């Protein structure tokens, strides 16, 4: 339906996509041109809307950056679960991660130089490295 | 536990062949063994050194039984410049019959490894003259790893 | 005789190479430098540039010149 | 007029100001170095035209002027050879006595005692033996005398001359235009008809003018004294006709079209000239001849400035089936758009000729006295092999270089390409599949035969008094080409190649050639050539195939052609690219063609190679142990590399030691290269961060930062070093163990 | 003397070595005519072994059970000959090497091309400092004592030091 | 201290470690890390410039 | 999974963030930098260890560093 023209490859999806996490990457392409998979030779995007789907999130996100650095066109991602769960991905909070975000909360931030992590001695014994 | 490596969550939870791999190589590692305080790491490697010693004891044990049940002792120590000192028997179905005619050496009768250990001229010094001496080393070595 | 000197010979060479690595493994994670300040251990690892180029000028020594005088006589 | 000269005058200038500026072709290396780094990039990115400069007609420029610096170099090599020959060999020697005098064109200064390689050669002369062979391609040409050699090496240093003078021109003066080289119709047809063409037809006039009555002449015994210049041949026709008796007739048999008048110097008779042991000239003669008519007839075939013509554009588009989509659409501008995909197939080519060519040279020995000079046979086959290996694997790099680089997608649409890439995974698989049934099959028989044999169970083994493996389809092959002659080519008295079968011709007491019998033994190893060919073709192909994108990266294109990792994620990402899977694949074709080299080697030296008595027996070199000892590993051990080698290991005191010297030089490089192979940057790195210390502590400090090599270039240099002593071992221990004879 | 070693001048086992390289050489030549350019070469090349041989023999090496000559390497003044002078010549010669490297190192290197003087040489400065190298242990000691030689503590290291 | 100051680096992590370095800008406005600095010799990224906190520099 | 952490040296350029290839990384608001941003991990699942980031960093030593630890399908590259 609305996936791009492609012949079909040997480098699609397997048998972890039906039975594990598959990906969707959406986008609009503003005219008909050839790009290439990041599994197979090339495709040609449809004019409008274009569903796409990979078995991994890096395959995605390269092609992402492919449309954005060729063809600068704005893109969605997508998990699908085989219970039929979807959740959304790249574009958080519709914004792209590169751009400050004003709500986002930091995460894995330490509060002094790299220099000043504890020796490994001192945490010994207990499931927790020196950056932990 | 929920998989091979119990010592180890992150490797329980690795999908891949890796799991196995990591779990034979972390495996004496208690240190890095989840839920491992000072005490049962004392504790283990204590108990893993027993082991270990009845390891060292059965393996001379049967070095010793060996040289006694299937060696050439008495035989060399009656004559110790020319004979060859015996390890143990070969039964290898896959000889052909000129392996077992060559393989036939020292006292002969079946074929047999020419000990290269040095074992025989080490129990002569240290006074043992009969298999009977080798047989009782042997027995209590077995009893001691126990 | 052969057999006994070859086996004990690489027995030891294992048993050298285990020693420094359990030593490596010491100084990663046994190594406290809080409580060995200016300890001997501590100075071991003060000056440990100095004793790194002069076991490498050692090497180089020994290994250019007997190559060399090898080389020489072939 | 399409096809049409545009030039630019003056494209560049000429002034040494850019030589004292290392790096100027490349915008990261113009900067000056920081580190020791840069020196290094610097002699690896200098002839990496693509990336100095993103206009093609520049690249281009380059690549012409850089091939004419090329046959520069090759003419002065030439030069150098011929000059060497003429003042400094003992060719005339050679000349009078073939077999007895040992070819030398080197001389060493006695400075260190090394005078002692100064063999005892023969012919009143000392010197270094040579094995290139050059001696037999002289008197093929009837040289006869010094004063030629010499002036062939005074032509041949000009002709270098006027390389370096063309290639300056070419660049500096008149550059030509891009689309003057994307003209390949026109470039196709001038170096078919015209270079490959009269090439072959101006030999052939040579050979029938002044290399055949020459030959003829001194087959027959004149001493080179008494035969008469080659000039003499072109002036007094009878003074040939007394040698051919046709040309009495002159060129009146050639227009009128009874070719047949001309069968005196123009035959067909194959097999080897019984005397000297080489072809018979007058059939090269008339093989230079018919190829001369085919280049010429071929080199019209491409349409160029008037209507008839192919057009190969037309022809790619036009072939295309339902399996395979678009068919050849694209690989036209492919091929006239991108340098590295032609530097693909041409390196391909070159490298699978060059080892078609050893194998035709020493089946059927083209020179004189060539094939009884067994140290000459055996250079050359080994050389060209290894010369073949390496343009192979030199046209896989180049390939996965394109398809990195010049790689389109928006042009490759449904092509050939784009269906390669799209079933890549089938087409590895398989290849993997059938490598490794290969080698199960092919080096399990090897150690079932190596158990068995330890195992006293010689019955049990593949061997011809045991289970049997014979080359039926080669035996059929060999037995057809043997009743070729007067059935199938009628008009050619003799076989090919003496290979197939036949008498056995020797020179001189010496088995020149004769017939090669292929056993279980043949049967085994040929069957381990193709698993290592199909091996190393599985590194390369997957190279190729896998060098834009994989499952584990995506998005590999955008990180080059060569890098040295995509970090320790996913696992483990080292020597991901496809630089380092020619760098693998170097390698395995060193291992094959080492396996070839000694299959070659002890074949002849146990099958062919030899002696023979007046009454006609054989006397083989090895004694004909090649059957029953080459069919286990420990036999090859022992009676192939132990046996051997007491040439190489017991040569000192000899002319031959300066072998002895390179065997230990080799064996040392060869376990240098370990110490780049197996380590890696971060030790080294450290290390040199200590002595850096050590230096700084004395205020020594280049301003220039040491640095560990990169880790691409640790693995360039590992394998450098690591090819470099294996050949120069195999080099010492073939040239030691065939110039002991 | 030294360690059971007989002189080379009265070791038959030497005379024994100089008798088999001069006979194999004398075979060698003997099949070439008298006066042809292989037959003298081979002829220079006997005299130059028997000169080394005799040189030799009056240089005052020992010799050992195999006949050749023995270096001896403790020290020993009557037998520096053999490695305690001409070590002495390399450690002036490297010195010399060394300290004129040092020199151009502390010379170009108070420059903003530093790096580009040392993939280009300034020759005249470089010919100016290797002449002065005639002189380097003075200079060397001077620079010790005067506290020039070494860089103080405060230097590039590491984070243990 | 002071742009275009020379600065013995103190941080210990650092690839200038005791090394002399000149201040190139110093931020006034708060921030921990405020005194950029330029060493003569690259690191082994290639750069040759790092932000330190005053704590972290020997004045001279 | 993966553990990537992020320190106060960091000065807010986004190339981290820019080199990630399954966007683990983010920007967020800050104070302490000129910037006025610092990087982030908030769904380090996704980490593959490539260690792209610690390579496009131009702080003296790596601001943001990465520490491999468990695998699993998403963090060992697998398709399958
Ligand atoms: C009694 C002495 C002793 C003791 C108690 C230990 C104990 C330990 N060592 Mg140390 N080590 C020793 C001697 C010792 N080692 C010696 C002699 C060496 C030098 C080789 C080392 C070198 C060494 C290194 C380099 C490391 C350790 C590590 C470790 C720890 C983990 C070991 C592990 O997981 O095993 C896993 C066990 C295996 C993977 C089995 C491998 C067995 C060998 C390699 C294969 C043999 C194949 C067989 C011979 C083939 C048959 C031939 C046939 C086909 C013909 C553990 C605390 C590791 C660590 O991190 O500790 C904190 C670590 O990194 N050790
Ligand atoms: C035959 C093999 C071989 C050789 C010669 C070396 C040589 C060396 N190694 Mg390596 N190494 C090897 C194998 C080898 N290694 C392997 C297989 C491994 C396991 C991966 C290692 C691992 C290793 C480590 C981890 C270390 C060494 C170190 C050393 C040095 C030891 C000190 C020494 O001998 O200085 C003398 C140097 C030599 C003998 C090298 C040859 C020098 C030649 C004779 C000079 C030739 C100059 C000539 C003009 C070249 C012209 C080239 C031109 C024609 C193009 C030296 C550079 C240590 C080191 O760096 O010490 C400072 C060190 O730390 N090596
Ligand atoms: C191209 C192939 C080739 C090769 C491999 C050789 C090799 C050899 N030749 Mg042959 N030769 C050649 C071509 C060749 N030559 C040609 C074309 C001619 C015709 C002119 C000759 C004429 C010839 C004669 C007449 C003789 C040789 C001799 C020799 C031997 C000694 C050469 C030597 O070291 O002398 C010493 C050479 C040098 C010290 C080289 C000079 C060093 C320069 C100055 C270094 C400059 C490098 C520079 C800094 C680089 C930057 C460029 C700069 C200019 C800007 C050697 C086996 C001699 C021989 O065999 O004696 C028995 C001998 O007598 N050759
Ligand atoms: C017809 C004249 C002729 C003659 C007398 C020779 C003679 C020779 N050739 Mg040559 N050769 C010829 C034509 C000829 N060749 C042509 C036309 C080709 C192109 C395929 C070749 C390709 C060739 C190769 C590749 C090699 C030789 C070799 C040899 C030597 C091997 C010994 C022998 O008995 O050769 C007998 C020769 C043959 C049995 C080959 C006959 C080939 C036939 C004529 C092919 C005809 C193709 C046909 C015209 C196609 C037309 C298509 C077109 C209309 C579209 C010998 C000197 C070998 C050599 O010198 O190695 C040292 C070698 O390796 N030949
Ligand atoms: C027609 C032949 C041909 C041509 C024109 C090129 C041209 C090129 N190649 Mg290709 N290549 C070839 C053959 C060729 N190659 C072959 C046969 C192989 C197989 C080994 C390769 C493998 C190859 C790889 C793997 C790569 C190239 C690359 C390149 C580019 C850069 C080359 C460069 O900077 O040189 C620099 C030259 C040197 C640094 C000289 C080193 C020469 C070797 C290592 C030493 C030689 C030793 C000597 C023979 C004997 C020493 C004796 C000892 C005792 C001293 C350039 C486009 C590189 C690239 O990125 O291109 C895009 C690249 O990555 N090529
Ligand atoms: C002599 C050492 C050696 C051996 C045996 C191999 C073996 C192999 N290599 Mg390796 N390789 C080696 C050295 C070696 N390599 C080195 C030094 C390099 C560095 C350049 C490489 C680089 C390299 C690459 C880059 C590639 C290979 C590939 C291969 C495979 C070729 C397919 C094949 O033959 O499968 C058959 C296996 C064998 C012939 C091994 C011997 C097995 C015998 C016949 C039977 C063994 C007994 C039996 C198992 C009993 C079972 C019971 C027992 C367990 C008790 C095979 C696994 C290729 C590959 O994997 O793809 C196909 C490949 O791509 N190798
Ligand atoms: C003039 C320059 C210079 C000076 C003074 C020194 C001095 C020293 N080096 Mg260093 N070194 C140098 C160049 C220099 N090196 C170069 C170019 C290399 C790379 C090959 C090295 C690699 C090196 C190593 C790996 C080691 C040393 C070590 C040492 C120390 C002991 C001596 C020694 O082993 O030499 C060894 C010298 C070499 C291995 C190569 C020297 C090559 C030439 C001869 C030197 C350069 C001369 C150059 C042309 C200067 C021209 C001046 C002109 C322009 C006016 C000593 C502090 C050792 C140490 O740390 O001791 C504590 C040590 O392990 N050096
Ligand atoms: C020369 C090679 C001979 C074997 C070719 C096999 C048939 C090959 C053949 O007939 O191909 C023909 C087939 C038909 O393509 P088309 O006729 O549609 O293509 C028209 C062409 O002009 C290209 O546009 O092409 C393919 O399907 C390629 C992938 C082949 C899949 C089968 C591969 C099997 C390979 C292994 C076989 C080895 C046999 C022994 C080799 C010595
Ligand atoms: C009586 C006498 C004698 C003797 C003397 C002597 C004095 C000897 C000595 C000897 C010795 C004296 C030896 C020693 C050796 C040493 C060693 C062998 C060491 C080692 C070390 C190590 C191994 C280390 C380790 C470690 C690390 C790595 C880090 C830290 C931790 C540790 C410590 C663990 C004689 C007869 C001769 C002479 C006369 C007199
Ligand atoms: C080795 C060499 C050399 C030399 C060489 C030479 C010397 C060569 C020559 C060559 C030659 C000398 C060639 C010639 C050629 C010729 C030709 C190729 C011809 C052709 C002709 C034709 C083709 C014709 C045609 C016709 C006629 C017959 C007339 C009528 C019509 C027509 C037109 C059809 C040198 C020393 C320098 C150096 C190194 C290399
Ligand atoms: C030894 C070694 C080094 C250190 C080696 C270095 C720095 C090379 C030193 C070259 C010297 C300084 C040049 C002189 C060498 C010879 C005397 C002759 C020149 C040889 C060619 C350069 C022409 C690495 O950096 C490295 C990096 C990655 C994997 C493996 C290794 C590795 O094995
Ligand atoms: S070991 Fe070297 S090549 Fe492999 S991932 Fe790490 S840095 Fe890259
Ligand atoms: S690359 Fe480094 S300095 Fe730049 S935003 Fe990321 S963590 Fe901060």
């Amino acid at each position: 339906p609305y996936s791009p023209i492609f012949g079909g490859s040997t480098g699609g999806w397997l048998r972890a996509a039906e039975v594990e996490e598959k990906y969707a990457i959406t986008w609009t392409s503003p005219k008909e041109q050839i790009f290439e998979m990041p599994t197979g030779g090339a495709a040609v995007m449809l004019i409008g809307e274009n569903l796409l789907y990979l078995a991994r999130k890096e395959q995605c996100l390269a092609l992402g950056t492919q449309l954005k650095s060729f063809k600068i066109s704005d893109y969605k991602i997508y998990r699908i679960f085989p219970s039929g769960e979807v959740q959304f991905l790249h574009p958080k909070d519709g914004v792209f991660p590169e751009k400050v975000n004003p709500g986002r909360l930091p995460v894995g931030n330490r509060s002094f130089s790299i220099g000043k992590n504890p020796n490994p001695v001192s945490v010994k014994f207990s499931g927790q490295g020196t950056y932990e | 536990a929920t998989k091979f490596p119990k010592f180890s969550q992150a490797l329980a939870q690795d999908p891949t062949t890796r799991r196995i791999w990591f779990g034979i190589a972390t495996a004496h590692d208690f240190e890095t063994h989840d839920g491992m305080t000072e005490e049962k790491l004392y504790q283990k490697i204590f108990a893993s050194h027993f082991g270990h010693l009845a390891i060292i004891f059965l393996w001379t044990s049967g070095n010793l039984f060996h040289v006694a049940w299937q060696g050439n002792f008495e035989q060399w120590v009656l004559n110790p410049l020319k004979v060859k000192p015996i390890a143990h028997t070969i039964w290898d179905p896959h000889f052909g019959e000129p392996a077992i005619k060559a393989f036939t050496k020292g006292g002969a009768f079946y074929p047999v490894n020419i000990a290269y250990s040095g074992v025989y001229h080490w129990w002569y010094t240290i006074g043992m003259r009969t298999n009977n001496d080798l047989y009782l080393g042997s027995i209590g070595l077995i009893i001691l790893s126990g | 005789q052969a057999a006994l000197y070859t086996h004990h010979q690489y027995i030891a060479g294992f048993l050298m190479v285990g020693a420094f690595a359990h030593g490596a493994i010491f100084f990663v994670r046994d190594y406290d430098p809080e409580a060995n300040k200016n300890n001997v251990l501590a100075r071991m690892l003060e000056h440990k540039e100095a004793i790194i180029s002069h076991l490498s000028w050692v090497s180089l020594f020994l290994g250019f010149h007997t190559l060399g005088l090898y080389i020489h006589n072939d | 007029t399409k096809v049409k000269i545009l030039v630019e005058r003056d494209a560049t200038a000429t002034s040494f100001e850019k030589w004292a500026k290392p790096g100027h072709f490349s915008r990261t290396l113009a900067k000056g170095p920081k580190t020791t780094t840069w020196i290094w990039n610097l002699h690896a990115d200098a002839h990496d035209f693509d990336s100095q400069t993103n206009s093609l007609e520049d690249v281009s420029r380059k690549i012409f002027s850089a091939h004419f610096g090329q046959l520069a170099v090759i003419f002065l090599w030439l030069s150098g050879m011929h000059f060497h020959g003429a003042y400094f060999s003992n060719y005339l020697a050679w000349l009078n006595n073939p077999t007895s005098i040992k070819p030398s064109a080197q001389v060493v200064w006695p400075i260190v005692g090394q005078e002692i390689l100064n063999a005892d050669v023969g012919g009143n002369f000392q010197g270094v033996q040579i094995t290139s062979g050059f001696f037999q391609l002289w008197r093929a040409e009837g040289i006869t005398s010094e004063i030629q050699l010499y002036w062939t090496a005074i032509g041949a240093l000009v002709m270098s001359g006027l390389m370096l003078f063309a290639g300056w021109f070419h660049y500096h003066k008149a550059a030509p235009k891009l689309e003057w080289f994307q003209n390949a119709e026109s470039m196709l047809n001038h170096h078919l008809s015209i270079l490959l063409g009269l090439g072959c037809l101006s030999w052939a006039g040579h050979q029938i003018h002044v290399a055949l009555p020459i030959n003829k002449l001194l087959d027959a015994g004149v001493a080179p004294q008494e035969i008469p210049l080659p000039h003499e041949f072109l002036v007094n026709r009878d003074l040939i006709a007394q040698l051919y008796p046709s040309f009495s007739k002159g060129l009146v048999p050639f227009f009128s079209g009874n070719w047949s008048e001309y069968s005196d110097f123009l035959t067909f008779k194959g097999g080897v000239n019984p005397v000297t042991g080489g072809l018979w000239l007058t059939d090269t003669a008339h093989h230079h001849l018919a190829l001369a008519v085919l280049f010429i007839f071929a080199g019209h075939m491409y349409r160029t400035n008037w209507g008839i013509g192919h057009s190969m554009k037309e022809m790619l588009e036009a072939h295309k089936g339902p399996f395979t989509g678009e068919g050849h659409a694209g690989l036209y501008e492919i091929l006239t758009t991108s340098w590295h995909a032609q530097l693909a197939i041409n390196l391909a080519m070159i490298g699978s000729l060059s080892i078609i060519v050893a194998h035709h040279m020493y089946a059927m020995p083209p020179y004189p006295y060539i094939a009884t000079d067994y140290a000459t046979q055996l250079s050359l086959f080994t050389h060209h092999v290894w010369i073949g290996g390496f343009c192979i694997v030199g046209g896989a790099a180049h390939g996965a270089i394109f398809m990195v680089r010049d790689y389109n997608p928006a042009k490759n649409y449904n092509n050939l390409l784009d269906r390669v890439i799209r079933h890549r995974d089938s087409i590895i698989s398989h290849l993997n599949w059938v490598s490794i049934f290969l080698g199960f099959h092919s080096f399990g028989l090897y150690i079932h035969n190596d158990t068995m044999r330890a195992l006293g169970r010689s019955q049990d083994m593949f061997s011809d008094t045991a289970i049997q493996l014979q080359p039926i389809f080669a035996q059929w092959i060999q037995n057809l080409h043997l009743l070729a002659p007067g059935n199938t080519a009628p008009n050619a008295l003799t076989t090919a190649s003496y290979v197939f079968g036949g008498d056995v011709v020797s020179v001189g007491s010496k088995i020149a050639i004769m017939p090669i019998k292929l056993g279980t033994a043949d049967f085994m190893v040929h069957h381990i050539h193709a698993f290592t060919i199909h091996v190393t073709a599985l590194i390369l192909l997957k190279g190729v195939l896998y060098a834009r994108s994989s499952k584990l990266i995506p998005d590999k294109a955008n990180l080059g052609f060569r890098f040295p990792c995509d970090g320790p994620g996913r696992g483990g990402t080292c020597q991901v690219s496809a630089w380092d899977h020619v760098f693998l694949g170097l390698f395995w074709m060193y291992n094959s063609l080492s396996i070839v080299l000694f299959h070659f080697s002890w074949k002849m030296q146990s099958d062919v190679w030899g002696s023979v008595t007046p009454t006609g027996a054989v006397s083989h070199i090895t004694g004909g142990n090649f059957a029953q000892s080459a069919i286990t590993i420990n036999g090859w051990l022992r009676d192939f590399l132990w046996s051997q080698a007491s040439q190489v290991i017991q040569s000192y005191g000899s002319a031959l030691s300066a072998y002895g010297l390179i065997f230990l030089g080799a064996h040392f490089i060869w376990a240098f290269s370990l110490m780049f192979l197996f380590s890696g940057r971060g030790y080294w790195q450290e290390l040199i961060e200590s002595i850096v210390w050590a230096h700084n502590k004395i205020k020594v400090a280049p301003a220039i930062q040491p640095r560990a090599l990169s880790i691409t270039q640790g693995r360039a240099v590992g394998l450098a070093h690591y090819l470099l002593g294996g050949i120069g071992t195999t080099w010492a221990f073939f040239l030691a163990r065939i110039i002991s004879v | 003397d030294v360690a059971g070693l007989i002189p080379c001048n009265e070791s038959p086992v030497f005379t024994k070595r100089l008798n088999a390289s001069v006979v194999k050489l004398e075979n060698r030549v003997k099949k070439y005519e008298a006066g042809s350019p292989p037959a003298l070469a081979l002829e220079q090349q006997i005299e130059r072994t028997k000169q080394r041989f005799d040189r030799y023999s009056k240089s005052g090496l020992l010799c050992g059970k195999d006949g050749l000559p023995h270096l001896i390497t403790d020290g020993r003044w009557s037998h520096s000959i053999e490695f305690v002078i001409p070590g002495l010549m390399f450690l002036y010669i490297t010195g010399w090497i060394g300290w004129v490297g040092r020199k151009y190192i502390r010379t170009v290197g108070g420059d903003t091309n530093a790096t580009e003087k040392e993939i280009i040489i300034d020759v005249p400065l470089a010919l100016k400092i290797m002449s002065t190298g005639f002189i380097w242990p003075i200079s060397a000691w001077q620079e010790y004592i005067s506290g020039t030689l070494l860089a103080d503590v405060s230097e590039i290291t590491v984070s243990p030091r | 201290m002071d742009k275009g100051s020379k600065v013995r680096n103190l941080r210990k992590e650092s690839y200038w470690f005791n090394e002399i370095g000149t201040v190139v800008t110093i931020d006034k406005s708060g921030i921990k890390y405020p005194a950029l600095v330029r060493f003569t010799k690259v690191n082994y990224s290639g750069t040759n410039s790092t932000n330190f906190s005053l704590d972290e520099l020997q004045e001279v | 999974s993966h553990a990537v952490k992020i320190y106060d040296t960091c000065i807010g350029c986004t190339q981290c963030v820019r080199a990630c290839p399954t966007d683990v990384l983010e920007m967020v608001p800050w104070d302490g930098c000129k910037a006025g941003q610092i990087a982030s991990a908030p769904r380090t699942e996704d980490c593959v260890g490539c260690k792209r980031c610690e390579s496009a960093c131009p702080t003296d030593f790596l601001s943001v560093r990465v520490y491999l630890g468990g695998e699993t399908t998403r963090s060992m590259g697998l398709a399958y």
